[PDB]
């Protein structure tokens, strides 16, 4: 079981950056999906989650706007479109699953995690 | 007519447990311990998670020693009724359990204060399945039989497979520890990489069902075993493997097993297991007579006590398992009858080379099998399989016809079906779980049909119709016509 | 420890061809051993599989007809026997201690089946 992250890159403010979360040994499809960041001295917090059905979304407030979530339970992938970049959105981004009120968009506890990537912003 | 289902707003359900005195239903869910009413009303609700904790840290956890702590879901891995006490394993805090009252889930019986790295039960993944049995040692003290998966990302050694543990020592906060030799000693875990599929009593002792790697034979293959431990026995010497197989070897690896449970035999002797091609096409049902198991398992111990595990012919049927640095011996002949669960001079963790074969009952074109209830009506037996895209399949199996797939219905589309199908205590429910929904299902869909052309053109071994009422009934409520084999016909 | 595969080469299509599982330095034992294949550009596939008895011999339908299998226990070797061949048999040819794709957890270097039309 096993979740990996990829995209992750050095982009100038007002960039883009396209981040993946692929999924092996499981299937996603029972699952919500949350995405979260934790910069280098700060604690982890959360980014974005999504409902297994797709149909319910939550934004942290510092990427309101900005940010944006979509799972593909076919291809066992979900993916983070981040816009506007700045330079406190520098961070290791994760994603993760849970198995615990999945048809909510909470994403407070996780079964599993990815290993991350790294997202710098000048 | 009315349904009953329960549901946790997409929470997943991992264990189902019923208490045969009261009816009561214990469900392990991801944070949650529920406790239902027979119609699967709810009665109490305890939380077990989220809580701040990482698989390398140890219980208690202080939030300063373990700086990778993240908050973490607590899928339930182990449910139990026992006698006095259920038994609660999570995957949080390296598997730990407690104990909790039946009838009042919220109130905590036995939870140790420091639990050491003998008291780590359960499988602390998710992912990793974890079994378990409660049987009686002989003065009648409550003993846990736990089978757990190899997941080493933690602490300490690895956690021994199978091991035998004490629900009340002396001095409770020992409660769940096992002695040192009450195990299974087995070196490369990663390795054998057990997976559990089902524990069972039988007789005075312990089986369980799982799949681990044959590492002596070539091509390092995945392949399903039947084990058997004496329950007094306390240095696992009578321990000993059999692989199990179907259709001469084209199946080999099981998904699932059950005894024959119903009103007249509550545990039955045959196991009906479900293999497929499936690895951590077409399903198949087998069935093994726990007799023949015993059979061989006698016939693996007497080999290798007395002809270093050798058959007349000279040929190896048997040998030490695992990677146990021992002996298969000479030893007298009467050495069985003598010590039949072993001695400190007897060669122990033994396996036997020779499989158990078994022919199929029943095959199922692209269907992945992944649950398994049998019953009995009347003299008939009926299986109800669960698969992994979320449908129960009803079969009518003996004694005519076998290849009898009478019924199918969808309970939650492409969300596997749970190993834990249970009955009610009159066999006229099946409780069935997917992965975020429990239902109550009628096994005798009878009453549905109101004509007799009706009640016949839908065949189920349970239903048929009576001409004394005007019912499609069961048998046992009245002169019945039969709808699966018709004795006469209609008007 | 491991066996080994032997027999391949190059045929016409509706020739014959003996493939060899055998057992260097040891006994075969009680394991079922099966065939499997591997066309260019495809998954590994089954193809055959008899125990240790000999009794039970499976075939999948895309040579159920054509091939023959058989375990000869005082040369530790299984044989598969392959008439009427097509071009589609060309494959890689491997065995195993087992029959379904999925359990084997060690593939040896297989031997090398060209049918030419
Ligand atoms: C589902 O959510 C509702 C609304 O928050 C809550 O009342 C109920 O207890 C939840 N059910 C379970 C089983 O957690
Ligand atoms: C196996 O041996 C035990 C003790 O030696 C005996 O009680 C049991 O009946 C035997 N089972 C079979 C199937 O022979
Ligand atoms: C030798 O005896 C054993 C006894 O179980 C039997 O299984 C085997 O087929 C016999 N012959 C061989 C092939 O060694
Ligand atoms: C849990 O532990 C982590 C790591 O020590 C800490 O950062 C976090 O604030 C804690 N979370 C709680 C107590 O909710
Ligand atoms: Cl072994």
């Amino acid at each position: 079981v096993q979740l990996q992250e990829s995209g992750g890159g050095l982009v100038q403010p007002g960039g883009s950056l396209r981040l993946s979360c692929a999924a092996s040994g499981f299937r996603l499809d029972y699952y919500a999906i949350g995405w979260f960041r934790q910069a280098p001295g700060k604690e982890r917090e959360g980014v974005l989650c999504i409902s297994s059905s797709g149909g319910s979304i939550n934004y942290a407030d510092s990427v309101k706007g900005r940010f944006t979530i979509s799972r593909d339970n076919a291809k066992n992938t979900v993916y983070l479109q981040m816009n506007s970049l700045k330079p406190e959105d520098t961070a290791v981004y994760y994603c993760g699953a849970s198995s615990y009120n999945t048809q909510r968009a909470e994403c407070y506890g996780m079964d599993y995690w990815g290993k991350g990537t790294q997202v710098t912003v000048s | 007519p009315l349904p009953a289902a329960f549901t946790a707003n997409g929470t997943h359900l991992q264990h189902l447990a019923r208490d045969p005195t009261t009816g009561t239903l214990y469900v392990g869910a991801t944070n949650f311990l529920f406790q239902l009413s027979p119609g699967l009303q709810l009665e109490a609700v305890v939380s077990t998670g989220p809580v701040n904790d990482s698989r390398d840290c140890l219980p208690p956890v202080i939030p300063d020693e373990c700086p990778q702590a993240q908050p973490t879901n607590n899928p339930n891995q182990l449910l139990l009724v026992s006698p006095e006490a259920l038994v609660v394993c999570g995957s949080v805090h390296q598997g730990i359990c407690e104990l909790r009252s039946l009838g009042q889930i919220r109130q905590l019986l036995l939870r140790p204060e420091r639990p050491g790295d003998t008291q780590y039960v359960a499988a602390n993944d998710p992912a990793v399945s974890t079994v378990g049995l409660v049987a009686q040692g002989l003065v009648g003290e409550p003993l846990l039989f736990v089978g757990r998966g190899y997941t080493s990302r933690g602490v300490g050694g690895g956690i021994p497979p199978i091991t035998t543990r004490a629900l009340r020592p002396p001095d409770p906060q020992a409660a769940f520890s096992y002695e040192e030799t009450a195990k299974l000693a087995v070196g490369r875990l990663s390795e054998y990489s057990h997976h559990f599929v089902s524990a069972f009593v039988r007789g005075a002792s312990a089986y369980f069902l799982f799949l681990r790697r044959d590492l002596k034979a070539p091509s390092r293959a995945f392949r399903a075993y039947v084990s058997r431990v004496c329950l007094q026995d306390q240095h696992y010497y009578s321990y000993v493997e059999l692989p199990l197989a179907c259709q001469g070897g084209r199946y080999g690896l099981i998904q699932a097993a059950a005894v024959a449970t119903s009103k007249e035999v509550a545990r039955g002797d045959v196991l009906f297991a479900a293999f497929s091609s499936v690895a951590p096409g077409t399903s198949v049902l087998c069935a093994f007579p726990l007799d023949e198991v015993d059979q061989l398992a006698n016939y693996t111990r007497d080999a290798c006590y007395t002809r270093e595990g050798r058959a007349e012919n000279g040929t190896k049927v048997a040998d030490i398992a695992y990677d146990v640095l021992s002996d298969c011996a000479q030893l007298p002949v009467d050495t069985p009858d003598a010590f039949p669960c072993g001695s400190d001079h007897t060669p122990s963790p033994m396996v036997s080379c020779v499989p158990l074969e078994a022919t199929p009952i029943l095959e199922l074109p692209g269907v992945q099998l992944t649950a398994v209830a049998v019953t009995m009506e009347d003299g008939h037996t009926i299986a109800f399989l669960g698969d992994s895209q979320g449908q129960l399949h009803r079969v009518y199996l003996g004694p005519g016809r076998s290849a009898a797939p009478y019924s199918k219905q969808s309970i939650q589309p492409g969300s596997p079906v749970n190993r834990d199908l249970t009955f009610d205590g009159t066999f006229e429910h099946l409780y069935v779980a997917t992965q975020t929904t429990l239902v109550k299902v009628p096994v005798a869909p009878c009453a549905q049909h109101l004509d007799c052309d009706s009640c016949l053109a839908h065949r189920d071994p349970y239903c048929g119709w009576c001409v004394l009422l005007g019912r499609c009934s069961r048998r046992s409520e009245c002169q019945w016509l039969w709808s699966f084999q018709p004795e006469l016909g209609c008007l």
